[PDB]
This record gives C-alpha cells, structure tokens and sequence, in this order.
C-alpha cells in the first residue's frame, strides 16, 4: 500500500511520533505498514500496533453509538444514511486489523506472549462487529469472537501466570464479552471473579513493577464486578 | 449506554 | 465533489449529527458541501462552518506543534518528514476554508453580521498559515490575515454595537494576531483593553442572555490581557 | 507552546 516505500523502522518511528502528537489515524496506518512488511513484531511494536487501532475504532464505536441512540429516538433518511455512513466505516477498520491478524501475524506467532496478544485482538475486533451486527450475520460473528478468545484462554492457562498483564486484559476483556454480547452475565462475573481471585493469590511472586501492572488490570476487573454484583 | 471497562485506552 | 448529490437540507442536518458525533472530519465535509450549493449561509449555518474547520484545523494546529518542539529539541529524516506531513495538511485545510471564502461567501455576503463573520475567518485561517510559515511567504501571508482582520474591524466598528459576539470574538482574535503573529504586544494590549472598555460600557443595553453572550467573550480578553501585563 | 484565548472551540 501507500507505506511499501517507507523503511519499516522509519514507520515504527513516525507511529511514535503520531502517538504522541494523538494523531491515531496516521499512527494506525504507520503500524499497518509495518506489519505488512512482513517480519514478526517485538512486544512494544505489538502495543504500537494495538493502541493505534484501538484509539481509530474507539472514536468510531463512540460516534456510532451517539448516532444509533438518535436514530431509535427518531423511531427523513439522513440519521440512518450517517449512522450507516460510520458503521461502515467502523466495520473496515475491523476488517483491516483482522485482515492483518490472518495474513499472517496470526499464524506466524509461536511464542505463547505474541499468540495470546494476537487471538485476543482478533476476539475484540470480532466483538466490535457483533456491537453492529444485527441478526443471523450477528450469531457467526459472535461466535468468531468466542473462538479466539476461548483458544486465547487456552494458551494463557497454560502457558502464563495468573498475574501475566496479557492473560489478566484478556480475562477482562473476554468476560465483557460475555456480559453484553454473548447475553452470559453470570459467565461474566464467575470469569472476572475466578481471574482477580488467582491473580491476588500470585502477587507475592512480583516485584514492585509487575505488581502495578498487575494491579492495574486486577482493579478493572473489581470495577466491572462492583457494577455486575 | 455504559460502557464496562476493556483493555487499553479507552478512546469510547 | 463527493457531496454534490445530497440535498442542501440534507448536509446541514448531518452537519448537525457529526457534530453531536464528534465527528468533525465529517461535518467539515457536509458544511463545504453545503456552501458548495451556491446559496448564502444563514448565522446558524455560518456556526456551523466555523464551528466544523476550527476543530479539524486545531486537532492539526496541536499536532503540528508537538512535531515542531520534538524537530527543534533533535536539531534521521523522519521527524521533519512526518512535521511536513502534517504541516501540508493543515496548508490543505487552509486553503479549502480560504477558497469557500473567495468563491463566493465573502462576495455574496452585504449584511455586516454575515460579511464580519466571514473576513474574521479569512484573517483567522490565514492566521493558522502564518504559524507554519517560515521567510518571506510568511510576510505576506501575515498581510493576508492583517487585511482581512482589518476591513472587518472597520465595518464591525461602524455597523455593530461594541457588545456584538461578532465584533468581540474578532477583536480578541485580532489581538492575538498582533501579539504572537505580528510581533506587535502594545498593539495586541491596546485592542484587547479598548475593546473590553467599550463593551463593559455597553453592557446596560443588553437582556440577560446576550449579556451573558457578550461577557464571556470578555472574560477571553480579559485572560489575555491577564498574561501580556 | 502557550497559546492565548481565541474565539470559538480550544480544539488545540
Ligand atoms: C513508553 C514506552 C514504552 O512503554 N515502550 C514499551 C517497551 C517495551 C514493551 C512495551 C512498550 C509499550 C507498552 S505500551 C506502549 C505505547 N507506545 N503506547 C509501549
Ligand atoms: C444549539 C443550537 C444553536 O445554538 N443554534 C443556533 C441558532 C441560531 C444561531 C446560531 C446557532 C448556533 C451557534 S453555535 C452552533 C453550533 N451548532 N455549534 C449553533
């Protein structure tokens, strides 16, 4: 595409730089061009990946979601022409990341760290088609979403500790999943109970840094319960 | 609609 | 262009749910689409316009600063590279605002509201040019921006009471003009106090919600003047 | 950079 010219660390590069000039769109496109240079990518590359497209789908999921409230409060063409408009934009940026995670980031990540990151980005842009999604079409997405996260789990149960950030984000976000998407509160809450339980029980194996990131994600998951309970 | 909390930077 | 088959009607209500979106990409282009159809802007409409490019330009204003300092602080081509990226598409921005302006909005444009509204947009867009420019280009894009702001300064002057949210908002931004752009800090100070005591003197004229319209423009002069002296 | 108060959205 339009970054076959530019040097892959050159794009690592500029991706930090749009990161921290919060221009997510061109940080997203940088990444994109990265990954299709076809080498495998370190842990910081990875986050790089993920936070652009994160921040990119966060402001459409966002804008759909203001859209999709006026239209059912409507209910001329134009609010569902906009509404429209966004989620297919929203539904090509999914495409684009799951596009990348199948050719090839996926099928190229032996390291149970890369392959947990991976099929659970892979769960998280299924899951924000399913927020679109309305029907049948809906039902296979859904599931698709719950294939990698569920072989996500899988490698991370045996693979990492309780207290690794990548299973505990996963778990997290897995768990949401079940709560609104899947219709499975009661999943939900025993996955988000089960997750922060184990991980306090392996605290004391961490040094001060690891403990924070650990702790981190242990108090979402306490944040979620506290709403769920 | 509440939004529960997900990995990363919450951009929603 | 690509908005040249929807109803005018149509662009301004979009206009309307991009911004309650937050999409401001979106409702710059249903707002140039709708100047595009050739009639006048009513003042609704004009907020509109202005309301859209101020928010597209100041997300790249934002950026291109944060590009600037890390250039400066580092003086590899990227960091230039990746500024100029970002300082050519403010230029395009610019540009598309300052060419809806001269074909035809300022033209059509005879009441004083209406014609104010748009020579304040033409110096304010110019304004943004003269941040990134650099040499002679610069010189006479700082006479561009003085010129506009000027001829709409006579006019405020002599067809709007000093209270006018119009007349105000343009002189506090002609004020910064001559603080930062013009290198002219007594003249920015002069305006900015000028301006603050005439309408202050004014204020018993008005009901109480355009005196509150009018104070808050104030209070903007008032924070400047709090800096400069 | 300190940037003064202009009219209209502080979109920077
Ligand atoms: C601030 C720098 C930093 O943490 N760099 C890293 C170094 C090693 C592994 C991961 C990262 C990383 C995690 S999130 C992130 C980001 N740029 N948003 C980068
Ligand atoms: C909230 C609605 C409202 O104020 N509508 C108006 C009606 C008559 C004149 C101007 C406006 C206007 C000023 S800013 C603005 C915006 N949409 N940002 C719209």
């Amino acid at each position: 595409g339009a970054m076959g010219s530019m040097e892959r660390a050159s794009l690592i590069q500029k991706a930090k730089l749009a990161e921290q000039a919060e221009r997510y769109e061109d940080m997203a496109a940088f990444m994109k061009g990265a990954v299709e240079k076809g080498e495998e990518l370190s842990c910081e590359e990875r986050n790089l990946l993920s936070v652009a497209y994160k921040n990119v789908v966060g402001g459409q999921r966002a804008a759909w979601r203001v859209l999709s409230s006026i239209e059912q409060k409507s209910n001329g063409p134009e609010v569902r022409e906009y509404r429209e408009k966004v989620e297919t934009e929203l539904q090509g940026v999914c495409d684009t990341v799951l596009g990348l995670l199948d050719s090839h980031l996926i099928k190229e990540a032996g390291d149970a760290e890369s392959r947990v990151f991976y099929l659970k980005m892979k769960g998280d842009y299924y899951r924000y088609l399913a927020e679109v999604a309305t029907g049948d079409d809906k039902k296979r997405i859904i599931d698709s979403a719950r294939s990698a996260y569920q072989e996500a789990m899988d490698i991370s149960k045996k693979e990492m500790p309780p207290t690794n950030p990548i299973r505990l984000g996963l778990a997290l976000n897995f768990s949401v999943f079940h709560y609104e998407i899947a219709n499975s509160p009661e999943e939900a809450i025993s996955l988000a109970k089960t997750t922060f339980d184990e991980a306090m029980a392996d605290l004391h194996t961490l040094s001060e840094d690891s403990y924070k990131d650990s702790t981190l994600i242990m108090q979402l998951l306490r944040d979620n319960l506290t709403l769920w309970t | 609609k509440l939004m529960f909390k997900t990995e990363g930077p919450d951009s929603d």
